[PDB]
RNA sequence: CGCAGAUAUCAGGAGGAACACCGGUGGCGAAGGCGGGUCUCUGGGCAGUAACUGACGCUGAGGAGCGAAAGCGUGGGGAGCGAACAGGAUUAGAUACCCUGGUAGUCCACGCCGUAAACGGUGGGUACUAGGUGUGGGUUUCCUUCCUUGGGAUCCGUGCCGUAGCUA
RNA sequence: UUUUCU
């Protein structure tokens, strides 16, 4: 399969990170995560695991033949800069950067505090 | 007997010429009820901020009328009932 | 602190019609700027806020696009 | 409405009755009633088919129209709402423009002096009918047809409702009142709305006669039963029967759906109790 | 709220002379009309407890003014009572 | 919880609660409390003219009403959150602090009970006693552009620092 | 993390 334009979805939680490359129309081509890379336990939060997952995803996307990608990133900042830099250095170039995080409009109710 | 300003947004599939005939037909009821004074203006076909009813265009029309609360409420209900329209807004022109 | 230009008699009327003045008082993110920065009187700030909100509801301004 | 009795005799304490604030007449049309006879719960052979079912009161059957495709594209007017014991919910009388008279179930929220559209391209007004293919998703419906030209054979009791999920090809997904999901051809017909009189549940009877008139006979518990006629019977005193509960005929509880049914390998999932 | 037209008409109807405005009779007339139309609003608006507070305050004011008119002169008191149709 | 096809992403649909950016030691109400938008009705407050009534002012035992959240009765709805109860992990013992599940309740309509550190821990009314320094509303007069926290006079509300005095 | 008693 071949597509000229691509889109990347990346997000780092407080204790996990996942990266996926998707067709601009929505269909996904490949995905990777530190879990697939083979890190267990609290090691997920480490930025190096996110870097490895991003490298694997980029290599798979290159295998399928993706040239340009757009980034739609979200989530709390854990491996933002390292992940984006590794994606850039893997052989793909990013045209625009957009930060779209889901911000609730004072709806529902947050969980209790931790003691 | 208070000054009222109303705006109505219309879908794009209809032609521009047929718009006003509908407007006077709709407002005839208020005209014949309280002997009201009306002024009309038509200017639309502008990009919409977001998506409404799976439509990307609209027609903006503003009308100034002085009538009863009963008449204006009836007009609002009828207009909302009609399918050709999307949304209707009514507000006072005076301080309150 | 910069003076409130709307307290003048030459100031324009406040309405949701003039997209130019509606937009010039909001940030590129689509949020309403703070009193400390706009430097307007409370009444004028509130009328601007309600006017912009009505405009966003009637869909002339983006929802923070 | 709901009315609760003021206790004045020991038997009536706590009793209630539904306030019939929705009825307009108490006389069915002489041309639409058909007779019915007290039946007794037996069959041709005369054996008792189902125990403790019998007795009651004489009832006269009224015909109802569950087809609603012979007449199409012709409007109708709501005339009256009438009492009906034979089914839980109330019913309405319709006056077709051409002059015919017909009977349908009374949907929730309907009242006298209204307009009902029965066209294949009718509006979304409650009480209308049109094929599944033409109903928008997400609406609530009743009187569902199990298949085209089969008559409304589902969701006819009071307070029931069906929710329409997405659509595929010739198939559509329906949320069953009991949580199931079933597929049916879109060619069939259905009705929008739900059955009214949702206050059926709160009725408290409290009197033997109010059940006898309906025709419910006593149940006679199992343990008291003698050992010969029952599997739990016997024993000096009263006991749990000396054996895990079993039907009064030898076969225990458990699986009850016959497997390998033609629908067995086509239908999706089963119920889950109390989630 | 009462408007100029009707309020002036009540004042002319019930005034001792064309200029008095703070006369006890004009006062009671205005207060009774206010109470009447307001309670007309409240028999359809149920839980506006602030309006209920207003009711209590205005009724107390009417009671006190009626007591004053009685004290100063009870002939005018009885006459006003039978003209307005109130009980006490 | 999944390998019966999860997480993730694109399209569509269903449904409940609450409204970030305006937004603050800012405003309003007697106190509790109060802010997505439009429409209908309604209360109170302040400045000036001062036309009118002509002492009609304060107070308030008993009494009546209002009155945070929690709980109960009758009937619905229940997205998220979550007492009680199950499990996992630490501890010698956890009936807790940590985590995965979750029933009342949080919501609505109709009646209930009338309780808090309901604190400014300081009742209401009246007249007087050095200032400096912010903030909201209404009127006036002058540098005068007459734009302008330029400046002068006055009524009401709300903060900080400050003499005489009082106070262990 | 946790960490009893005089
Ligand atoms: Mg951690
Ligand atoms: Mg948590
Ligand atoms: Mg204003
Ligand atoms: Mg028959
Ligand atoms: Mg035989
Ligand atoms: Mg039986
Ligand atoms: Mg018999
Ligand atoms: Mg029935
Ligand atoms: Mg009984
Ligand atoms: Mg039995
Ligand atoms: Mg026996
Ligand atoms: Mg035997
Ligand atoms: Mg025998
Ligand atoms: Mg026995
Ligand atoms: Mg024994
Ligand atoms: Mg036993
Ligand atoms: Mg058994
Ligand atoms: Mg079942
Ligand atoms: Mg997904
Ligand atoms: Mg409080
Ligand atoms: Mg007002
Ligand atoms: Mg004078
Ligand atoms: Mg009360
Ligand atoms: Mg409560
Ligand atoms: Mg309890
Ligand atoms: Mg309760
Ligand atoms: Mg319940
Ligand atoms: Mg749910
Ligand atoms: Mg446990
Ligand atoms: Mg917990
Ligand atoms: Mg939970
Ligand atoms: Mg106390
Ligand atoms: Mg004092
Ligand atoms: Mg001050
Ligand atoms: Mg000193
Ligand atoms: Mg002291
Ligand atoms: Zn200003």
């Amino acid at each position: 399969k071949n597509v000229p334009h691509g889109a990347a979805h990346i997000k780092s939680t407080f204790n996990n990170t996942i990266v996926s490359i998707t067709d601009p129309q929505g269909n996904v081509i490949a995905w990777a995560s530190s879990g697939h890379v083979g890190f267990k336990g609290s090691r997920k939060s480490t930025p190096f695991a996110a870097q490895l997952a991003a490298e694997n995803a980029a290599r798979k996307a290159q295998e399928h033949g993706v040239k340009k990608v757009d980034v739609f990133v979200k989530g709390p900042g854990s491996g933002r800069e390292t992940a984006i830099r590794s994606l850039q250095a893997a052989g793909l170039e990013v045209g625009t950067i957009s930060d779209v995080t889901p911000q609730p409009h004072n709806g529902c109710r947050p969980p209790k505090r931790r003691r | 007997m208070r000054p009222y300003e109303i705006m109505v947004i219309l879908d794009p599939t209809l032609d521009e010429r047929t718009v006003a005939p509908s407007l006077e037909t709709f407002l005839n009821v208020i005209r014949k009820d309280g002997g009201t004074v009306d002024k009309v203006d038509i200017w639309g076909r502008r990009r919409l901020a977001y998506e409404i009813a799976k439509h990307a265009e609209g027609i903006y029309a503003v009308i100034d009328v002085k009538a009863e609360p009963a008449t204006v409420s009836e007009l609002d209900r009828q207009l909302n009932l009609n399918e050709s329209v999307l949304r209707t807004k009514v507000l006072r022109t005076d301080k309150h | 602190t910069r003076k409130c230009v709307f307290c003048s008699k030459k100031g324009q009327t406040i309405d949701y019609k003039d997209t130019a003045l509606l937009r010039t008082y909001i940030s590129e993110r689509g949020k309403i700027r703070a009193r400390r920065v706009t430097g307007n009187c409370v009444q004028h700030q509130r009328d601007i806020a309600v006017a912009v909100k009505n405009a966003r509801e009637v869909a002339l301004l983006p929802f923070g696009s | 409405g709901i009315r609760k009795y003021k206790p004045t005799t020991p038997g009536r304490r706590g009793a209630s009755v539904s306030d019939f604030a929705e009825i307009t007449r108490s006389t069915p049309e002489k041309s639409l009633v058909r007779p019915l006879h007290g039946k007794g719960g037996r069959n041709a052979h005369g054996r008792i088919t189902t125990r403790h079912k019998g007795g009651g009161h004489k009832r006269a059957y009224r015909v109802i129209d569950f087809r609603r495709h012979d007449k199409d594209g012709v409007n109708a007017k709501v005339a009256h709402i009438e009492y009906d014991p034979n089914r839980t919910a109330n019913i309405a009388l319709l006056h077709y423009l051409d002059g015919e008279k017909r009977y349908i179930i009374a949907p929730q929220g309907l009242k006298q002096g209204d307009v009902i559209e029965s066209g294949a391209n009718a509006d979304i007004k409650p009480g209308n009918n049109l094929p599944l293919r033409n109903i928008p998703a997400g609406t609530v419906i009743h009187a569902v047809e199990l298949r085209p030209g089969g008559g409304a054979k589902l969701a006819r009791s009071a307070g029931v409702s069906i929710q329409l999920l997405g659509k595929e090809g010739t198939y559509a997904a329906l949320r069953m009142p009991s949580g199931e999901i079933r597929r049916v051809d879109v060619r069939c017909r259905a009705t929008v709305g739900e059955v009214g009189n949702a206050e059926q549940s709160n009725i408290n009877w409290g009197k033997a006669g109010r059940m006898r008139w309906k025709g419910k006979r006593p149940t006679v518990r199992g343990v008291v039963m003698n050992p010969v006629d029952h599997p739990h019977g016997g024993g000096e005193g009263k006991t749990s029967g000396g054996r895990h509960p079993v039907s009064p005929w030898g076969k225990p509880e458990g699986r009850t759906r016959k497997p390998n049914k033609p629908s067995d390998k086509l239908i999706v999932r089963r119920r889950r109790t109390g989630k | 709220a009462l408007t100029a037209e009707q309020k002036k008409e009540i004042l002319g109807q019930y005034g001792l002379h064309d200029t008095d405005t703070g006369s006890p009779e004009a006062q009671v007339a205005l207060l009774t009309k206010r109470i009447q139309d307001l309670t007309e609003h409240l028999k359809v608006h149920k839980h506006d407890h602030h309006s209920r507070r207003g009711l209590l305050l205005l009724v107390g004011r009417r009671r006190r003014l009626l007591k004053y008119v009685a004290q100063v002169d009870v002939a005018r008191y009885r006459s006003l009572i039978e003209r307005l149709g109130l009980r006490r």
